[PDB]
C-alpha cells in the first residue's frame, strides 16, 4: 500500500490495542485500508456481525429498521409501535423523512401510536388490546388507507400472535392490517428490521392489485429507497419528470400505500438505496420480471451519470431529454462550484453513517474538490463494502460497526477537516474542535439529492467547515 | 431550480412553482381523499363529539407525554462521578436514549448497551453482561458503572444482582469498580419511574452495610429526581451556599451535561463523588425535591438512613422556595440568607409589576406529574387560571392531591384534571376549552398548529416549559426551581401574554389602535 | 356590549360588530382620503424612489433613536449613592425623564427640579437653584445632590458653578452635602453625551483636589457609561471577583433600579459610595467600557488621575470578552479564573451548537454607538451578515471605525453603516434591504408592523435588544456583557431563528412539510 | 370637622413639619378637609400656582398640555415637535389616546416629527430649519390635512418666529399650518398648555369653515374632551349615537381636522374634560351661540344621569331614548354590581391626578362600595376643586400639587386599600404594599368610560385589589 495505507494499517493496530484480547482479534477484522486494483473486498473485512457487549456501537435496532426507516415514512397508513412506550417516543419525529398532507387526519407520520404496554399486557399477553387498539384507532382516524403494526421486544417474547390478529381486523376493518415481527432483539442492528420489512412488504403489500387494470406510460418508473430526508426525494422525482418519466411510486419517502401497490405495474425500478430495499427490487425482477438498476443522486458527476444510465434503459427520446435535462442545469452547476469549490477544495473528510451514504456522498465531496480519508459504516454488508471499493483513493481507512472509541482515535489521529456522522456523534466531535455536519438528518436543511440539492450540500459544508467559531475554541491566553 | 446568491433549503425551496406543480401531478398516483373530505374530518377532529370518542379509549395511546423506566435510569447515572450508564439488554433502547437526551441538551451522552440478542434471548444474558462489563470497562474506564435493563431483559428474567457478582469472581470486571444495579421494566410507569429505582441502586451498592448516624455531619443532602434544566442543580448549590449549610446533590448531571468546546471531549466531568454517597447516611436529613416521583428513595432515606426525609414540595414559585428555605433554616439551625430575602422581594417586585397581564389567563400544561403540580401551584399563587391540567404517568393519588389544592383555591374553580390521558387527548381539550396558551415540551407544537388550522381566533399558542425541547436551543440552560427559576417563569408567562397581544394588535389600519408601545 | 362571563378590554372589545359599526359611521365625518389612496401612498413609502426622497431630508427627523443630554445626567447620577439627581430648568423636562425609566425599569426614578418658570427666564434662575437645593435637602436628605441642566437653563445661560457657589454661601445647602453640577444641553449629542459630562462633574467634586497614586490601591475602577440592563453592572462585578481583582464600579444604579417590594420604599440603595469615587485615583487604572460616549470620563483618568486609560472595546460578544479579561489579568498581575475560562468554552460549545441558524443570516439594527459597534463586531464572529447599521448619534470618526472593521470581515462585504440617520429612515432600508431580522427597541415594533403591512413574505422581525424597552416586561434584567451576556445574545437570535421558522412552517396541509420536531 | 376631618387636619400640620419656613406656609394652602355644605372652596385652597422648587412636583409642562394632551391626539395632522429632541421622544406614544389609521401615511400619531435642534440652531435661530422642514414633512407625507408646530422651550427663548414660518408655509402648502408658543417653561404645570392650544385651536382651525355649506340635523352634538384613553370616547359616543345623537365631532381623541372644523354647526357641546376644554366651549357658546354642559361617564350612577341631562336639551324623542338606553344596559350594569361590589365594598381608595379624574372618577367607586378618602390634582384650578366638593364625603382630605413626599407621607397615615394615580408614582406605592391602578393610562386597559368601560373598571379593581400577590410583601418567616 501506499504512506497513507501504512499510516492507516499502524494505526488500525494502535488503535485496537485497548480491547481485551477476544475482542481485539475480532474487531481487526472489521477495518483495512483500500487498494485501487481491488474490485472486492473479499477476505479484507467482515460486517453484519453482532456488535461487541458494552463497546458503545452507533447501531440501532430492527424495529428502528422497519418502523422508523421502512415503514413509518408511509404517509396514508397508521403505524402503530406495539410494546412498552419508549421506543415510539424516541423514534417520534425524529427522522426527517418529508411529507404533505394533514395531520393527524389524512396523514399520520408525526403521530405516534402506540399499545403503551404495561405489566398486565406482558402478564396476559397484548393481543386482546392490540385488537380494541385497532378499533379505536379506526374510530378515530377514519381515512387511514392501512395499518401496520410495528413490534417491540416484548411480543415476541411473551408469546403473542399478531398475524392473527392483524388477519382478523384486517377483515373487520376491510383495510389492509400489516403484522411486522420487527422486535429489536432480532438480527444485530437496522438491517435486519429493512430485510423484514421488505418480506412483509412483498407478502402484504406488493401483490394486493394484482390482476387489475392500470393505465402505463412505456416511461414508468419507481424510486425504490429514497426516504425524502429534508425533501431529498422530490428533489429527484423533479429530474426524472423532466427527462420525460412518470414516476409512479416513491418508497417510502412521501410515499403512499396506494402507490406501493402500483409499483408491479412499472417498467423500470430504480434504487438509491440498494441496502435497504434491494431485497424487494430483486423480488420484483423475479416475480413480476421488472429491471432495477442502482443509481445515485449526490452531485453533478453522478448525477449526470445516473440520469444518462436511467436514459439508456428506455428509447432515444428519453436519451435526448436527459441531454436537456444535464444542459439545463450546467450553468446552476458551474456556479455552485465556481463559488463554493474554492472554499472547501483540499480539505479532507471522515464519514460514519448507517448503510449507504458513507460511500453515496464521496462524488458529490470530490465535486467540491474534498477528499474521504475514512469511511465507515454502522451496519452495512460485505457487498456494500464492495461497492464503496471504486471511490476510495487508495490508503483509505475503511471500518465496520465502530465503537465511539475506536472513532475518537481515529478522528484524534486522522485529523480529518470535517466529520460527517450522526447526531451522537455531533456534540462530541465539535467540542474536539472538528467541524461536523448530520449526514442523516442534513443538520436540520436539505434537501442533498438532485441539482437543487447539490446547491445546499455546497452552502452547508462551506457553512460549517469555514465558520468562524472554529478558530475560537483555544482562549487567546491559552 | 436555485439561484446561486440566494439558495433555498427545503423551506421555502419546495413553495417554488416547479415543486408546487410536482406536488399536483404525484397527487394524482395516490388515489387521495378529496379535499373537502379531508377538511370535514379535519373540522371533526376539533369537535366536542369528536372528544368524547376520544375520551372512551381504553386500548389506544396516540402522542404519549411520557417515556419509559431507563431513559431515566440513564440521567441518575449520569449525576455521578466518573459513572459510565450501562443498560442491560439490547441495544436499540440505547441507541434511542442517547439520541433523545442529545437532542435537549445539544451535548454528547455516553450509555453502552451490552447487545442481546436472539441468541441472549434463549439462553439468558450472562455472557453479554461479563463480556459487555470487561469490554467497556477497557474502553471507557469508569470508575462506576451503572445498570440498568431494557424490557427484554426484564421479560427473559435475568438475574442482574446474580450476573454482576458472576462477572467480578470470573474476573470480566475488576473488583474496584462499583456496579449499582437496578430494575427498570419498562411496561412499569414511566421515565421519573426508572430515575427512582436507579437512585435505589446506587444507594444500596454505597451504602448498605453502613453504620450512619444522622447529624454525624451538619449537612444536608439533596435528591432531585429526573430534571433537565441545568439551572435547577446550580441554583440549589447557589441557595445552599447562600444558607452557608454544606450539601451535596445525589445524582447531579449538570457538569458532564455542560462540558466545554475547547478541543477536548470529556466523557466524565463533576458528579456526585462515592464519598458524597458513602457519607449520606450521616447526613442531617436528605431532601427529596420531586416527592411524588421519589417513592424508593423515600424508603432509602428512612428506613436504611433512619433520616426525617422532612417532606418538602417541588421548590417551583414562591411559596414553595419559601418553604424549602424555612425548611432548611429548621434543619441547619441557621438563618435565611439576608441575600436570599432581597432576592425573593425581588420576585414580588416582579410578581406585582406584571400581574394585570397574567391575572385571570387561562392556562393548559401537561407533563410529569412532580412538575405539574409545581407549575399548577404557581399559576394559582400568580392568579392565574390552570384550567387544563394533564399528566399522562401520574397516579390517582396524586390527581385527588391536586383537586384538593385546586378546590381550595380561588382560582381553580374551572380546572379539570386528567391522569393517563395523552397528547392526542389533550388537543382536543385544547380545542374544546380554549385557554389563553398552553405549556409543555416541543410535541405541543403539533397542537398549537392543530389550533391554528381552525382559525386564528381558536389558536392556543405554546410556552416552553418541561422535557423535551427539541426545536429551540439552549432551554435547558434555564433555572425552574427557587426565586431565579419563579423569575425565569413570570417573565415566560407575562412576555408570552404580550407576544401575542402584539400579534393580535400587529395588523396595519385594523387591529393596531390598541398596538401599545408601553405594556 | 359586554357579557359578565367574558369582559373584554379595549382590544378585543373594539372588534365587535357595533364598534365596526360606529367607525364606518365616524369615518363619513372625516373627509378621510379614499381607501385606494391610501393603500397606493403606502406602497409608495415602502419603494426606492420614496427611500431616495426620505435620504434628501436636511430639516426633518421622523422617529428619533436617541434622547437628550440630562436623562443620561440623571441615569448617571442614580449610580452614586445617596445621590438625588436634580435638573436645573424647567420641570416638564424631569416628568418626563421619570416617566422614560419608570416605563423601562418598572421601577421608581427620584429626580426633582427647580421648576423655572417665566419669571426665572427673565430673571435667571437663581431664586430657583437656592429654594430648590434647600428644599430638596429638607424632603428627601441626600448626601449628594447631583445637578444636570435642561435647555432653557442653558439657553438663558445660567452659570450653574457661580449659582451653586452662591447657594452654598447663603447657607441654602449644608456642608455635608456633595453638589457636583454639569452643563447638560439637549441640543449637543445625546443622552450618552449627558452621562459622561455627569461623570465628569463627579469627578471634578470628589478628586479635584487629591494627590492620588496609581496602583497604591491594588485595583481597577470601572466605568461603564449609559446602560440600562442591570446585569451587565452585576456581571462585571461578579467576573473581578471570580478573577480576585478587587473593584469598583463608578455609577452603579444596579441596587437602586431592583429595591425589593416588601413594605418599604427605599429612595436610596447602594451605589458607587464616596469613598469609592474619592480613592478613584489610587487605583492602578480605571477601564472605560464604552469609549465612544466616555471622552471626558477618558481626560478625567489621564489628565486628572496620571492613569493609563487601557484602551478597552465594549465586553460585548466572546472576543471582546476575551479581551477584557486578558487586560484585566495584564493589569493586575493575576490569571484568569479557571471558572471563566470554563464559561468561555461553554458560551463556544453554544455557538458550535448554533451556527447553522444563524450563519449568514442577515441582521439590520440601531441604538447607540458603543452597543451597535459591539453588537456588529459579535454579529461578524457569529459569521452573520450585519447588513444595516445605523446609529442615530454616532458621529464620522466612529463610522470610520466601524467601515474599518467591515471592511476587514469576510462578513461585512454587503453592510453599510448610516449616522444622523433616524427611523424613518430605518423604515425605508427595511424596505429596500431586506435582512431577516432587525435587532433594535420598543419602537422597532412599528417597523416590523410596516413590513408585515407589505406582505407577510417582507416582514423583518424584530428582536428586542437596546433601550427603551417599553413593550415587554423585565429584559432590563438581563446581561448583555461577557460570557454571561454573550449567552444570552445567541440564545436569544438563534430562538428568534426558529421561531420564524416555525410561524412560516406551521400551515396546516400547506408548508407544514417542514414543521421539524428537531432543530 | 368631624372626626376623620380632624386627623386629617392634624395629619397635614405633621407632614407639612418637613418644610422649609417659607414653602411649609405656602404648602399649607394647598390641603384641606372638605365639608358637604360647602359649595365653594373660597380661600380654603389655592391652586394653579407655581411649584415648589426641588421637591418632587408630579406635574408635567405646557407643551405636556398642548403637544401632548390637546393637539397630540388628532390623527390626521402631523404634530411637529419643534426644539431639541427630548421633549418629542419621551411623549411620543406614552399617552394611549386610541385612533385608527394608518401610520405614516394618512394618521401620524405615533411618529415623533421633530426638528432635532442642534447648537447651529440656537444660535442662529430656527425658523430657516423649520420652514425646509415642513417643504419635506410635505414630500414624504402628503396625505396630511393639516401640520402643528409645538414649541418647546427654546424656540421662544431665541426670539424664533414660528407665526411667520406658520402663515407662509400654509400659502405655499395651501393647508393649514399651525403655531403653538407651548413652551415648557410657560405657565406652572400642564394647564396653560392646554389653554394655550385652545386659543390656537380658536384663531388657527375653528373658523375655517365659516360661511360654507354643512348638512345638519337637530340632535348633532360634539364630545368636547375626551381623549379616548384605551378607546373611552368610542365607548362614550356609541351610548349617545344609541340615543338619536349624532356625535359631529370628538375633540380630540381619534379626532380630525375635519371635526375640529365642523364643531361650529353643532347643536350642543358635551363637555367631559372641563380643564382642558372649557376655554373652547365658552368660546362657542359667545361666538356661535352654541350651548354648552359638563357630563361624567364614569360609572352607571353618573352615565344615567349624563344621558337623561343631555336628553332633556332635545325633545321627548330623545328623552325616551335616553330611558330606553339605561334599561337596555340595565341588566349588564347590574350583573356588573352583583359580581363585583362584595368583592370591593367598603375598601378606602386615595386618587392623585390632573385636572378631572380625581373627581370625575368618585362616583363608579361608589357603584362599586368603595370609598374615597384622599383625592388631589396636579394641576386642577379652583373650579376644579368647587367641583370636586359635592362628591366628597365630609373630612376627606382634598390637596393640590403633592410632593413625591407628602403623598408618601399621605398614603402612609392614611393606609389606603387601593391607590389610582400615575406611572412616576405606581411602583413606589406597589413596593409600599399598597395595591395601584394607572388611572392614567388605565395601567394598559380600558376603556374605563360607558356602560362597556364600567366593566372593564370593575374587573380591574378587583384584579388588583385582590391579587394574591399583595399577601407575600411580608416574607413568612417575619
Ligand atoms: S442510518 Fe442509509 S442505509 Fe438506511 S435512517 Fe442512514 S446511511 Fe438509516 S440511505 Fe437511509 S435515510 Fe437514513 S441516514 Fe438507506 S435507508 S437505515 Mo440514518
Ligand atoms: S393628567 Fe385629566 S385634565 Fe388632562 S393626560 Fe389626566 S386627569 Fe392629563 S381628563 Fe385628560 S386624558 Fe389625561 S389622565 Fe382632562 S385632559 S392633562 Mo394624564
Ligand atoms: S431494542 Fe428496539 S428500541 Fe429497544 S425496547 Fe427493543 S424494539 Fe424498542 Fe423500547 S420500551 Fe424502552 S426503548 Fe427499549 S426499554 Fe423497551
Ligand atoms: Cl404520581
Ligand atoms: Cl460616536
Ligand atoms: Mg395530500
Ligand atoms: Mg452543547
Ligand atoms: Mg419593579
Amino acid at each position: 500500500t501506499n504512506a497513507t495505507g501504512e499510516r492507516n494499517l499502524a494505526l488500525i493496530q494502535e488503535v485496537l490495542e485497548v480491547f481485551p484480547e477476544t475482542a481485539r482479534k475480532e474487531r481487526r477484522k472489521h477495518m483495512m485500508v483500500s487498494d485501487p486494483k481491488m474490485k472486492s473486498v473479499g477476505k479484507c473485512i467482515i460486517s453484519n456481525r453482532k456488535s461487541q457487549p458494552g463497546v458503545m456501537t452507533v447501531r440501532g435496532c430492527a424495529y428502528a429498521g422497519s418502523k422508523g426507516v421502512v415503514f413509518g415514512p408511509i404517509k396514508d397508513m397508521a403505524h402503530i409501535s406495539h410494546g412498552p412506550v419508549g421506543c415510539g417516543q424516541y423514534s417520534r419525529a425524529g427522522r426527517r423523512n418529508y411529507y404533505t398532507g394533514v395531520s393527524g387526519v389524512d396523514s399520520f407520520g408525526t403521530l405516534n401510536f402506540t399499545s403503551d404496554f404495561q405489566e398486565r399486557d406482558i402478564v396476559f399477553g397484548g393481543d386482546k388490546k392490540l385488537s380494541k387498539l385497532i378499533e379505536e384507532m379506526e374510530l378515530l382516524f377514519p381515512l387511514t388507507k392501512g395499518i401496520t403494526i410495528q413490534s417491540e421486544c416484548p411480543v415476541g417474547l411473551i408469546g403473542d400472535d399478531i398475524s392473527a390478529v392483524a388477519n382478523a381486523s384486517s377483515k373487520a376493518l376491510d383495510k389492509p392490517v400489516i403484522p411486522v415481527r420487527c422486535e429489536g432483539f432480532r438480527g444485530v442492528s437496522q438491517s435486519l428490521g429493512h430485510h423484514i420489512a421488505n418480506d412483509v412488504v412483498r407478502d402484504w403489500i406488493l401483490n394486493n392489485r394484482e390482476g387489475q387494470p392500470f393505465e402505463t406510460t412505456p416511461y414508468d418508473v419507481a424510486i425504490i429507497g429514497d426516504y425524502n430526508i429534508g425533501g431529498d426525494a422530490w428533489a429527484s422525482r423533479i429530474l426524472l419528470e423532466e427527462m420525460g418519466l412518470r414516476v409512479v411510486a416513491q418508497w417510502s419517502g412521501d410515499g403512499t400505500l396506494v402507490e406501493m401497490e402500483n409499483t408491479p405495474f412499472v417498467k423500470l425500478n430504480l434504487v438509491h438505496c440498494y441496502r435497504s430495499m434491494n431485497y424487494i427490487a430483486r423480488h420484483m425482477e423475479e416475480k413480476h420480471q421488472i429491471p432495477w438498476m442502482e443509481y445515485n443522486f449526490f452531485g453533478p458527476t453522478k448525477i449526470a451519470e445516473s440520469l444518462r444510465k436511467i436514459a439508456d434503459q428506455f428509447d432515444d427520446t428519453i436519451r435526448a431529454n436527459a441531454e436537456a435535462v444535464i444542459a439545463r442545469y450546467e450553468g446552476q452547476m458551474a456556479a455552485i462550484i465556481a463559488k463554493y469549490r474554492p472554499r472547501l477544495e483540499g480539505r479532507k473528510v471522515l464519514l460514519y453513517m448507517g448503510g449507504l451514504r458513507p460511500r453515496h456522498v464521496i462524488g458529490a465531496y470530490e465535486d467540491l474538490g474534498m477528499e474521504i480519508i475514512a469511511a465507515g459504516y454502522e451496519f452495512a454488508h460485505n457487498d456494500d463494502y464492495d461497492r464503496t471499493l471504486p471511490d476510495l483513493k487508495e490508503g483509505t481507512l475503511l471500518f465496520d460497526d465502530a465503537s465511539s472509541y475506536e472513532l475518537e482515535a481515529f478522528v484524534k489521529a486522522l485529523k480529518p477537516d470535517l466529520i460527517g456522522s450522526g447526531i451522537k456523534e455531533k456534540y462530541i466531535f465539535q467540542k474536539m474542535g472538528v467541524p461536523f455536519r448530520q449526514m442523516h438528518s442534513w443538520d436540520y436543511s436539505g434537501p442533498y439529492h438532485g441539482y437543487d440539492g447539490f446547491a445546499i450540500f455546497a452552502r452547508d459544508m462551506d457553512m460549517t467547515l469555514n465558520n468562524p467559531a472554529w478558530n475560537e475554541l483555544t482562549a487567546p491566553w491559552l | 431550480s436555485q439561484t446561486i446568491d440566494k439558495i433555498n433549503s427545503c423551506y421555502p425551496l419546495f413553495e417554488q412553482d416547479e415543486y408546487q406543480e410536482l406536488f399536483r401531478n404525484k397527487r394524482q398516483l395516490e388515489e387521495a381523499h378529496d379535499a373537502q373530505r379531508v377538511q370535514e374530518v379535519f373540522a371533526w377532529t376539533t369537535t366536542a363529539e369528536y372528544e368524547a370518542l376520544n375520551f372512551r379509549r381504553e386500548a389506544l395511546t396516540v402522542d404519549p407525554a411520557k417515556a419509559c423506566q431507563p431513559l431515566g435510569a440513564v440521567l441518575c447515572s449520569l449525576g455521578f462521578a466518573n459513572t459510565l450508564p450501562y443498560v442491560h439488554g439490547s441495544q436499540g433502547c440505547v441507541a434511542y436514549f442517547r439520541t433523545y437526551f442529545n437532542r435537549h441538551f445539544k451535548e454528547p451522552i455516553a450509555c453502552v448497551s451490552d447487545s442481546m440478542t436472539e441468541d441472549a434471548a434463549v439462553f439468558g444474558g450472562n455472557n453479554n453482561m461479563n463480556l459487555g462489563l470487561q469490554n467497556a470497562s477497557a474502553l471507557y474506564k469508569p470508575e462506576i458503572i451503572a445498570v440498568s435493563t431494557t424490557c427484554m431483559a426484564e421479560v427473559i428474567g435475568d438475574d442482574l444482582q446474580a450476573f454482576i457478582a458472576n462477572a467480578k469472581k470470573d474476573g470480566f470486571v475488576d473488583s474496584s469498580i462499583a456496579v449499582p444495579h437496578a430494575h427498570t421494566p419498562s411496561f412499569i410507569g414511566s421515565h421519573v419511574t426508572g430515575w427512582d429505582n436507579m437512585f435505589e441502586g446506587f444507594a444500596k451498592t454505597f451504602t448498605a452495610d453502613y453504620q450512619g448516624q444522622p447529624g454525624k455531619l451538619p449537612k444536608l443532602n439533596l435528591v432531585t429526581g429526573f430534571e433537565t434544566y441545568l439551572g435547577n442543580f446550580r441554583v440549589l448549590k447557589r441557595m445552599m451556599e447562600q444558607m452557608a449549610v454544606p450539601c451535596s446533590l445525589l445524582s447531579d448531571p449538570s457538569e458532564v451535561l455542560d462540558t466545554p468546546a475547547d478541543g477536548h471531549y470529556r466523557m466524565y466531568s463533576g458528579g456526585t463523588t462515592q464519598q458524597e454517597m458513602k457519607e449520606a447516611p450521616d447526613a442531617i436529613d436528605t431532601l427529596l425535591l420531586q416527592p411524588w416521583q421519589l417513592l424508593k428513595s423515600k424508603k432509602v432515606v428512612q428506613e436504611m438512613w433512619n433520616q426525617p426525609a422532612t417532606e418538602v414540595a417541588i421548590p417551583l414559585g414562591l411559596a414553595a422556595t419559601d418553604e424549602l428555605l424555612m425548611t432548611v433554616s429548621q434543619l441547619s439551625g441557621k438563618p435565611i440568607a439576608d441575600a436570599l430575602t432581597l432576592e425573593r422581594g425581588r420576585l414580588v417586585d416582579m410578581m406585582l409589576d406584571s400581574h394585570t397581564w397574567l391575572h385571570g389567563k387561562k392556562f393548559g400544561l401537561y407533563g410529569d406529574p412532580d412538575f405539574v403540580m409545581g407549575l399548577t401551584r404557581f399559576l394559582l399563587e400568580l392568579g392565574c387560571e390552570p384550567t387544563v391540567i394533564l399528566s399522562h404517568n401520574a397516579n390517582k393519588r396524586w390527581q385527588k392531591a391536586m383537586n384538593k389544592m385546586l378546590d381550595a383555591s380561588p382560582y381553580g374553580r374551572d380546572s379539570e384534571v386528567f391522569i393517563n390521558c395523552d397528547l392526542w387527548h389533550f388537543r382536543s381539550l385544547m380545542f374544546t376549552r380554549q385557554p389563553d396558551f398552553m405549556i409543555g415540551n416541543s410535541y405541543g407544537k403539533f397542537i398549537q398548529r392543530d389550533t391554528l388550522a381552525k382559525g386564528k381566533a381558536f389558536e392556543v399558542p405554546l410556552i416552553r416549559l418541561g422535557f423535551p425541547l427539541f426545536d429551540r436551543h439552549h432551554l435547558h440552560r434555564q433555572t425552574t426551581w427557587g426565586y431565579e427559576g419563579a423569575m425565569n417563569i413570570v417573565t415566560t408567562l407575562v412576555n408570552a401574554v404580550l407576544e401575542k397581544l402584539d400579534s393580535d394588535t400587529s395588523q396595519l389600519g385594523k387591529t393596531d389602535y390598541s398596538f401599545d408601545l408601553v405594556r
